[PDB]
RNA sequence: AGAUGGUAACAUAUAUAUAAAUGAACUCCUUUACAUAGGCUUUACACUCGGGGUGCGUUUUCUUUGCACUUUACCUUUAUAACAAACCUUGGAAUCAAUUUACUUGGAGAAGAGGUUCGUUGAACUCAAUUCAAAAAUUUGUUUUGUAGCAAUAGUAAUUCGUAAUUAUCCGAAGUGGUAAGGACUAUCCUUGAAAAAAGGAGGGAACGGCUUUGUGCUUUGCUACUCUUAAUACUUGUAUGAGCGUACCAACAACCGCAUCAGGUCUCCAAGGUUAACAGCCUCUGGUUAAAUAGAAAAAAGUAGGUAAGGGAAGUCGGCAAAAUAGAUCCGUAACUUCGGGAAAAGGAUUGGCUCUGAGGACAUUAAUGUUAACUCAGAACUGAAACGGACAAGGGGA
RNA sequence: GAGAACUUUGAAGACUGAAGUGGAGAAGGGUUUCUUGUCAACUGUGAUUGAACAAGAGUUAGCCGCUCCUAAGGGAUAGCU
RNA sequence: UCUGAUGGAGGAUCGAGUUGAUACUGACGUGCAAAUCGUUCAUUUCAAUCACGUUUAGGGGCGAAAGACUAAUCGAAAAG
């Protein structure tokens, strides 16, 4: 199964970056409660504008929104940004109002 | 109560109607007045 | 409300002079499933079509004397 | 195990009322709550329904009897004299 | 002044009278509103909100 | 001139709509229609757990996280499914058996096997339609669709768009037993726990086709495709659907009664979470409120409502008045006397937290053996702490 | 608003604690209901509030009830006093 | 006869609520109140509690009996 999180609008406005996002996911998603045992079942790939998360185990899409909120809170963008779903397998970053 | 007889309701309506002040054009030339909480109809 | 399954009874009820309107409901399921509902004096009769072709043919064969109500 | 030495069914009354009164009521409650022989079906399953009415659980047939027993000696004797003739 | 609007907002939002919030500024528009229709429209535009219910978690 | 299936229990009219299965007088029943107690059980609602989705919240640190929504009415004899019962057919029981928590039942016919019905419920069960193979001049197995119709078009929670419309979700499994109702039972009465309106069933068998014709409804001659039941229409019938009355609000907290906007009195239903035996107490969510014939400041005497007090412990007082003393639960132990039932929580002892463990108590399948999965309920052991743990709340003083 | 401790709004701290100042009814009340004004008196302090005062308005049923039935019982008829 | 379970009787027990009212002879006693408030106490499967309806009317009624109650009125109500 495959999930997409897009940050096109914020990284276009140059408030976010993809490398930090991808590293945060790589060292933040825990499988079997362990931070860095994702190994071969769960992997994440980077795009110039998107972030791909390919999963091979039961997994909640809400995790991506939770971690994205965590990142944009620790980097003081929480009060400008929101995570809104688009399709069955897609989140995207949006602005307020 | 909410449940009423026709005659009782008509009496209540008449008692309400008789509770209005004297018209000003008539005063240009009333004591039988009651408040629902002070003097009970008893009827 | 009554559901009718066979097609002959549905056609007969539609042709019966007491019917006034036919309600056409169409909706996606997973393919769009539809249902045709004849409004009579007594009951509203529903027939459920999974077959898109069948539910294209049947209301066309339905006589246009009686009115149509498309809900979606 | 054995629960009460002698009061039996009158243990429901506790210590109230006299011991003589409780023993007297035990003697008659024993037969008021007993099952009797139904002579219509032969099964010992006729129990008291009201004060003078006794119904068989099997027959569903009910007879008029004593207040506390299916029969009383006076009625039994009277029936005996009648049936002698 | 805004008691009528509070009552109507509670009725149309199907929430408690204590759970509706009026914009502290721009209360003149709210006072102008005097029907379910107006209350609904300017709730939609955001002058009245429904406060979230107090949190009662079962984590513990 | 009045239908038919099943051995039987009984069943059958599915027309748009199961409307019609002849039936008089006179009858005989049933429903309406009924107490209390106890547990057992089923269902719905309630509550709760986990998964998926959507939105929000926390984010110095931690948090696959905390919260909210994720809905489905009446009606369709709702069809079916399931279950407690009763009944029918077959069967023919002691080595008695079946069976309940409990006892209940049987040669007046049990168990087993196969059926019928009612009542619970109200889409359960492949339920209905549909796709594929095997049976024959129409049956059994395999897939898709649909929240079974109502029904998504409504509701809810979201994302957008001029400011009315678009879009996406509304589905995967369970646990506790609070409330309500039903069921099948057992028990109690020197107590046996309404009636009628209304409705239904039965026994009975009074009356009997049509067109035409003789004589005086009857015998008669010649011919036969005919009687009821639902719905619609047309015309007659006085105008050939749905009368009248109540419906706001309070119900006490200022709308009632207490002379009042009076700390009083005044009937009924719903009843969340935590702790817990608990609808107790205490705290909390939804809903409601922050109001009470006043406020501010100061803060002595005295009053009133409480706390705490060294040592002594009823010396106080008419009198232990008032207060204090434990008081939950588990384990142990319990006298005189006795109507043998009690006394009794007699008296009187011990333990109780937290944490980490150990043991015991069930359900579901495969060809004696191996996996999946659920409640809280007990028992025991280490460790731990200012020796404290029914830590607040709640809660016997005993004895002669 | 002339005037604000007791009118309204927002924020906070709290309370009621589903045996509730939460929702529905009965008895009783009778317009206290709603809207708009409004403050002479009343609302035991204030008051711009109000169950006060003033002007208007508001109660929609074949299916919720009464209406029907009978009960404890009441009245009346026939008589008889 | 004895033992363990099962069972669920009783004008049985504790106890909220209800229904009352033991004590403080507490507060109040120009009360919130012409009987209230607080704590304490009694009561909860039955001779139980409540509502509405209905019957009994004054030298009469009604009384698990205090001369109690019979609309703040009782060793004879209230009105004229």
């Amino acid at each position: 199964i495959k999930y997409v999180l897009d940050c096109t609008k914020p990284v276009k406005d140059t408030i976010l970056d993809i490398s930090g996002l991808e590293q945060f996911f790589k060292d933040k998603i825990k499988v079997d409660k362990k931070t860095n045992n994702l190994k071969n079942k769960v992997v994440v790939t980077s795009d110039e504008y998107k972030i791909y998360i390919t999963v091979h185990i039961p997994f909640s899409k809400r995790y991506i929104k939770y971690l994205a909120k965590k990142y944009i809170k620790m980097h003081q963008i929480r009060d400008f940004l929101r995570v809104i779903a688009k399709g069955k397998l897609a989140y995207e970053f949006k602005y307020f109002q | 109560g909410s449940i009423k007889r026709f005659r009782l309701k008509q009496r209540l309506g008449k008692c309400r109607r008789q509770n209005r002040p004297v018209p000003h054009w008539y005063r240009l030339k009333n004591t039988k007045r009651r408040h629902w909480r002070r003097t009970k109809l008893g009827l | 409300p009554k559901q009718i399954t066979d097609i002959r009874k549905f056609l007969k009820i539609s042709r019966k002079p007491d019917t006034t309107a036919v309600i056409i409901m169409k909706k996606k399921s997973k393919t769009v499933i539809t249902k045709l509902k004849l409004r009579t004096k007594k009951y509203l009769y529903t027939m459920v079509f999974a077959d898109r072709k069948k539910a294209e043919r049947i209301e066309n064969s339905l006589l246009p004397s009686l009115k149509r109500i498309y809900y979606p | 195990s054995r629960r009460t030495k002698k009061v039996g069914l009158t243990g429901k009354y506790g210590t109230r009322y006299g011991s003589s009164l409780r023993k007297q009521i035990k003697k008659i409650e024993l037969m008021q709550h007993a099952k009797y022989l139904c002579t219509f079906c032969g099964k010992t399953a006729t129990k008291r329904t009201c004060v003078g009415i006794w119904k068989c659980k099997k027959c569903k047939r009910k007879v008029c009897g004593g207040a506390w027993s299916l029969t009383t000696p006076a009625a039994v004797a009277a029936k005996s004299t009648i049936i002698r003739l | 002044s805004l008691t009528l609007q509070k009552r109507l907002a509670a009725s149309v939002l199907k929430c408690g009278k204590n759970k509706i919030w009026m914009d502290p500024n721009e209360i003149s528009e709210i006072s102008l509103a005097n029907s379910r229709f107006s209350i609904r429209k300017l709730y939609k535009e955001g002058l009245i909100l429904k406060k979230p219910q107090k949190v009662h978690s079962r984590a513990r």
